[PDB]
């Protein structure tokens, strides 16, 4: 758990560091990034689904 | 947090771009774009005569403050439905060039 | 269509009335939202241009 847990977190904070250096004025953006990714039905996009 | 009292104008465009996102309120922020496009300045008449236009107090009809997102906010989820899929131009125009 | 009361216009508000049919729920039903709730996260492949400070993400 020790070694997938070092992986996610990697994962996010790498692509949370390219994601902050996106204007406002652009189709997927700093707000509406989970929207268009996610092709299900959950109740809030929040936590795992980010 | 309990209210401040003073703020940046730079604070209100932070206040608006989270309103519009959470919500999913961007045809709602259109219609107010258009609305105040109407307002924001007044003709000075070419002639003497052409101030009869302006003697007159003209009414804005501003609609009626409603909302229920707060209370069922399984309603709103991440597959919107919108008519028009150039739905959030407007918003970006006004958040990348307020002044234009 | 016009309508009066209290000697001024009064308005109908609200969304536009459809003509309610049987079918138009079942086949909501018939649908079933057959689309398996299983939760399918796309990627985003970043792109690179000229000013390289600001990020722009593509579909593919």
């Amino acid at each position: 758990l020790f070694y997938h847990s070092v992986a996610m977190i990697e994962s996010c904070y790498v692509e949370l560091g390219n994601v902050a250096r996106v204007s406002d004025s652009d189709a997927i953006n700093k707000y509406t990034f989970t929207e268009l990714s996610v092709q299900g039905r959950p109740v809030m996009n929040r936590g795992i689904i980010v | 947090e309990p209210s401040s009292g003073r703020y940046t104008h730079e604070d209100v465009k932070d206040a608006i771009t989270i309103l519009v996102s959470a919500n999913q309120a961007y045809t709602d922020f259109e219609a107010a774009y258009l609305m105040l496009a109407q307002t924001l300045v007044s003709p000075v008449p070419r002639t003497a005569e052409a101030s009869a236009w302006f003697i007159n107090a003209g009414m804005v009809n501003m609609p009626t403050l409603s909302c229920a997102n707060g209370y069922y906010p399984a309603l709103t989820n991440v597959n919107p439905y919108h008519r028009l899929d150039t739905w959030k131009d407007t918003l970006n125009h006004w958040v990348a060039y307020p002044d234009m | 269509a016009a309508m009066f009361s209290r000697n001024k216009p009064l308005y109908m508000t609200g969304g536009s009335v459809r003509t309610i049919a049987t079918g138009n729920y079942r086949d909501a039903a018939e649908r079933l939202r057959a689309m398996d709730e299983t939760l399918r996260l796309k990627p985003f492949k970043i792109t690179e241009k000229l000013d390289f400070r600001v990020a722009a993400y593509a579909i593919p």
